[PDB]
């Protein structure tokens, strides 16, 4: 009860999936690094003590939140299709979403 | 201001009064008691505030309205020839009340086709219509022609201050607009006053149709604009 076979076996099944499909490569490694701006940000409010703006945080936030969320509904939609959804609707749909998500926090950022 | 329609063949007057009451004014303040018995009492002999006005129209006169800023006013009475007024309250000395009348006359008594065209319409506008007993220190008169009209020539029997010809949009002025005519009188007398302003102008067909043809332009290009949005492929 180690679990030991657990992160062997899904790290065969998704490292095996990564690079037989090469898009969700640019997907999942964007995915990681949007991962480590959330990070760096967080570590920023850390390492000094206020938040001063605090809508510059919560934009340069949410932006990664966001987009992180978006990139995951697509990788959702393209590893197994949606019934009434086409893959190529299932990109335009991400085009739109994020530019919208770029407007608002381009809006939050003051 | 006033507006002639060649549709629907009417002429509808609209008038805004800021009347004042220079009289002399009350001490004490106003007392609604002191008012109220001195109605009871008897028989409201002659005296200084305004309880009613009696606007004399021209003669036949279909829909009168009376309105404040703030809402209506239900206090009026139109009968014959002769449309009564109560405002909301009595205007003692040196009080303002600024109101609005209006009606609707036909225009076949106002409004006449001339003789060497038939496109060519020539008009005689009553310069003042009110109470009985006003002096008037500012009056503008705006008449309004049609869309199309052009102005020939002007006549007025009172010396005026200032006139000019401008455009104003109503409803369904989808071109330039209306054709405002308006005068500026300075000061006038209810009962000296009598005279009519004289407009002389043509009003051809060609421009008495691009009303209905407008509105037809554009009711063709919204649904043309319906066609360009449905041939359209947007499919991904
Ligand atoms: C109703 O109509 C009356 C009559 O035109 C309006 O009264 C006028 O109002 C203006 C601005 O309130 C007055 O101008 C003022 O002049 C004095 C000096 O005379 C100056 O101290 C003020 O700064 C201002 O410029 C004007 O005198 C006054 N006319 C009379 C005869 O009293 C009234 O405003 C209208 N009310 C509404 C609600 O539309
Ligand atoms: C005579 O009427 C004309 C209207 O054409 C007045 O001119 C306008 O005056 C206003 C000031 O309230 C300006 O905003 C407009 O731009 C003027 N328009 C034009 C075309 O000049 C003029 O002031 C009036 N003159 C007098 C002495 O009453």
């Amino acid at each position: 009860t180690d679990f030991q076979e657990t992160f062997k076996t899904s790290k065969r099944a998704y490292f095996a999936q990564i690079e037989k499909y090469p898009k969700l490569k640019l997907i999942d490694t964007f995915c990681f690094f949007l991962v480590l701006l959330g990070v760096i940000q967080c570590t920023f409010i850390i390492l000094i003590r206020d938040n001063f703006p605090f809508n510059a945080f919560l934009a340069g936030f949410i932006i990664c939140v966001g987009q992180f969320v978006l990139l995951m509904s697509l990788r959702l939609q393209l590893c197994n299709s949606f019934p009434g959804i086409s893959k190529n609707r299932a990109f335009a749909e991400f085009i739109v979403a994020s530019l919208i998500l770029h407007f608002v926090c381009l809006h939050f950022i003051n | 201001d006033i507006w002639l329609s060649h549709w629907a063949s009417t002429i509808q007057f609209e008038e805004y009064y800021e009347l004042t009451n220079k009289a002399a004014k009350l001490s004490k303040g106003f007392s609604r008691l002191e008012l109220m018995k001195q109605i009871q009492t008897q028989n409201m002999r002659q005296t200084h505030f305004v309880t009613v006005l009696d606007m004399l129209l021209p003669e036949g006169a279909t829909d009168h309205y009376f309105t404040d800023l703030v809402g209506l006013v239900s206090t009026s009475h139109a009968e014959r020839d002769h449309f009564f007024i109560r405002p909301r309250f009595p205007i003692f000395g040196g009080w303002n009340y600024n109101f609005t009348v209006g009606w609707t006359n036909k225009l076949s008594d106002f409004l006449h086709v001339s003789s060497g065209s038939d496109e060519k319409f020539v008009a005689s506008i009553p310069i003042l219509n009110g109470p009985p007993d006003t002096v008037y220190d500012n009056v503008e008169l705006s008449v309004f022609l049609p869309e199309g009209a052009e102005i020939f020539d002007i006549d007025s029997p009172v010396p005026f201050t200032n006139v000019s010809i401008e455009t104003q949009k109503s409803y369904f002025d989808l071109n330039k607009g209306h054709v405002k005519l308006t005068f500026s009188y300075r000061n006038l007398i209810s009962q000296v006053a009598n005279g009519q302003v004289l407009i002389k102008y043509d009003y051809p067909k060609s421009s008495f149709f691009k009303k209905p043809l407008s509105i037809a332009c554009y009711i063709f290009t919204a649904l043309m604009g319906v066609f360009v949005l449905k041939t359209l492929n947007m499919n991904v």
